[PDB]
């Protein structure tokens, strides 16, 4: 599709066998999305990074689909204000900036 | 909100 | 121009005289950008509102010109750890999301 941006960018995403929707954003660099249970292994990780750090479960070559396309990509899994999709998937689903 | 983010 | 997103989405921008980089970032609705002196009125907003809130100077119908691309929108001016150029702007010089 092509998504013009004068609302949030949120779409629907298949994740761990459930539907959720996140937010497509160019700003961040991963993917994090909150009460989806993977199955597979996982480290933590320590993110953001103002006021103290964040800890996820990095979950790698993770299958997810997001708003139609089948694709695997690393999903931390963690409390977050809103579900993202980052760059790092959006370059699995081919997704460009255009103007 | 406004959403730039890095490890 | 089709920006892939491999790498951070950082452009050039002109604003109040000044060359400063910026990053293209669809999860913000507004665009706020450090260390430029605007002219003209403004007034104090609240942003964030994670730890507390961070106080910001709004500027309304600021020219602004983004990779080349002349427009006109609201620019916030505080410390941010990164310049960043949000929807407000990227619909003005009719940035889409596509893949």
């Amino acid at each position: 599709p092509q998504i013009t941006l004068w609302q949030r960018p949120i779409v629907t995403i298949k994740i761990g066998g459930q539907l959720k929707e996140a937010l497509l954003n160019t700003g961040a660099d991963d993917t994090v999305l909150e009460e989806v249970n993977l199955p597979g292994r996982w480290k933590p990780k320590l993110i953001g990074g103002i006021g103290g750090f964040v800890k996820v479960r990095q979950y790698d070559q993770v299958p997810i689909e997001i708003c139609g396309h089948k694709v695997i990509g690393t999903v931390l899994v963690g409390p977050t204000p809103a579900n993202v999709i980052g760059r790092n998937l959006m370059t699995q689903i081919g997704c460009t900036l255009n103007f | 909100q406004n959403y730039p983010i890095v490890q």
